[PDB]
């Protein structure tokens, strides 16, 4: 059966998206680190709270929505290369 | 004359129907201001700052007080901040809240209004 | 009738997308252009996502007139494809109504 | 006239003014992006590999100079385009390259 | 013959389940993680200056104690409380074993279904 595609679209398309969802959390890593980079208070968001007090503790984060993000979207990435090659 | 005016008539009918799901999206539009609206009232009596139990996403509920009206924030755009300060959320919301309804208005009346011809289509296509 | 249909989705597909920035952008102009003089009472920063940074007035109304000027492009492009949609609709369509007739 | 002459436009760039050239025939420019560098060897694979040619190919623009300096130059002649670096960088060297050229005409 | 209109009827009322479910999957997933990622740690350890939503289009300041107190509603009449180890432990099989079967009855659903 030539699923492929039915199979493939839909993720090269969230991966692309994910992708540049990672690009744009790294954009804002930057922005933090140049752009109101001041000490004394800064509203960095966990999932639905702001805590304006991170300014080095920000990367407790984004180091691990960095991860969670690319290691998981490069795996799947893989899969639906799989899922490609076991067709052809 | 009459049958192909009949049967261009389907395609008016389809297209008036897709401007009734306009007008029924119209209707379901209100609901988040609506909501805020009612929930105006929370924000004078809670600003010497109070308990409050508040959704996280939809479902999970944690206890918490609420503080610093001052800063109370409303998402817009790209992206963009919206900080409220402690007199904007006593009285001046409620002007943001006439704002929002005025683009409620921009919905209901500057839509409705050219949805009458809709309905004068309507009535037309007995002849 | 093949161009005329090309057309049609290509008319169809920038039309959403211009409708869809249109309903977003009667909203911002407002925002915005009592955001411009209620100082104070608010005041601009970036919610690039979940966090927070100090942003400054001119860089967003720069953003928001390349959004009206792109949205302006995309308005003649859809236009010009509509031109294009109605001079296929006499000979792409002609094309069966032709080869029936003789 | 006498001689192969060439009907483009090449200035000073690859200079007029050379002798006893090393006349060649390579069939590969520098807008072709071309894969054969010291680097890293043509692969199909986004993982990790996503542009490391981008980075390999900066050793080209030195290598087409000192690959035949090596073999032993007092010019060169190649019929495809060059990026601008590696342009100034035989103009500095003394090779008269050619951006296009009848091709018909290798033989 | 109806072989075509009931194979498009079936991906239609399949696909918008597939919709519905990942449309609760993602609100599921954050209620996990914002909670075991943040709170769990940072506020028992301390209380700090918090967001929390006054609506879904209202969004006020708040500050939290360690509070370490959590609630969970299925509906509009019936709720339970959970401290801050055995809420997360009830609430990650509603989602990692969900997708398992909801998934399989999606993804092997539609391989069935692309010949049912």
């Amino acid at each position: 059966f030539a699923r492929n595609t039915s199979r493939i679209t839909e993720l090269k398309e969230e991966i692309e998206v994910k992708k540049k969802q990672l690009q744009n959390l790294e954009d804002a890593c930057d922005d933090i680190m140049l752009a109101d980079d001041d000490c004394l208070m800064i509203p960095y968001q966990i999932g639905d709270v702001f805590i304006s007090h991170s300014q080095e503790e920000t990367q407790e984060m984004l180091e691990e929505a960095k991860k969670n993000l690319q290691e998981e979207i490069d795996a799947l990435e893989s899969r639906v290369e799989s899922i490609q090659r076991v067709l052809a | 004359n009459l049958p192909q005016l009949e049967m261009l008539k389907n395609q008016l009918d389809q297209e008036v129907e897709f401007l009734s799901t306009s007008i029924a999206q119209l209707k379901v539009v209100q609901t988040k201001y609506v909501e805020a609206k009612d929930c105006l009232n929370v924000l004078n009596k809670s600003n010497e700052g109070k308990e409050l139990l508040v959704p996280l996403t939809s479902s999970m509920y944690v206890p918490g007080k609420l503080h610093d009206v001052e800063h109370v924030l409303i998402d817009v755009g790209t992206g963009y901040y919206v900080e409220k300060t402690a007199e904007d959320a006593k009285d001046f919301f409620k002007r943001k809240i006439d704002f929002l309804t005025k683009q409620m208005e921009k919905i209901q009346p500057a839509l409705q209004e050219k949805h009458a011809m809709k309905q004068a289509v309507m009535e037309m296509m007995s002849q | 009738v093949e161009k005329y249909q090309q057309l049609q989705k290509d008319l169809s597909k920038s039309m959403s997308g211009r409708q869809k920035l249109e309903a977003q952008l009667t909203e911002n102009n407002i925002v915005k252009e009592e955001l411009a003089l209620l100082d104070g009472s608010n005041v601009v920063f970036k919610l690039l996502g979940p966090v927070l940074v100090k942003q400054e007035l001119g860089e967003a109304r720069a953003t928001v007139g390349k959004r009206l000027d792109y949205i302006t492009a995309e308005i003649k492009r859809y236009e010009s494809q509509l031109r294009d949609l109605e001079r296929q609709s006499e000979q792409q369509r002609e094309t069966l109504a032709q080869l029936q007739q003789e | 006239d006498e001689g192969f002459l060439l009907d483009k436009k090449i200035g000073v760039n690859q200079p007029k003014r050379i002798e006893n050239a090393k006349i060649l025939i390579a069939n590969t420019g520098m807008d072709t992006d071309k894969i054969k560098i010291f680097g890293s060897r043509v692969r199909v694979d986004s993982t990790a590999k996503v542009a490391e040619i981008e980075h390999a190919e900066k050793e080209k623009m030195k290598e087409k100079v000192e690959r035949i300096l090596k073999h032993g130059i007092n010019c060169f002649i190649n019929r495809q385009l060059i990026y601008n670096y590696p342009e100034q960088l035989f103009g500095a060297a003394g090779v008269m390259a050619i951006e296009h050229a009848d091709f018909a005409g290798v033989e | 013959d109806e072989q075509y209109q009931k194979y498009k009827f079936m991906e239609l009322n399949l696909a918008q389940k597939k919709r519905r479910l990942k449309g609760q999957i993602p609100e599921i997933k954050q209620t996990l993680e914002i909670l075991k990622y943040m709170q769990k740690k940072k506020e028992s350890t301390n209380s700090m200056e918090t967001r929390f939503l006054l609506a879904d289009n209202l969004y006020c300041k708040a500050s939290v104690p360690p509070t370490d107190k959590v609630c969970l509603w299925l509906g509009a009449n019936v709720m339970l409380e959970y401290d801050i180890d055995e809420a997360q432990a009830l609430l990650e099989k509603n989602l990692s074993t969900a997708t398992k079967n909801l998934d399989s009855l999606e993804e092997d659903l539609d391989f069935l279904r692309d010949q049912f």
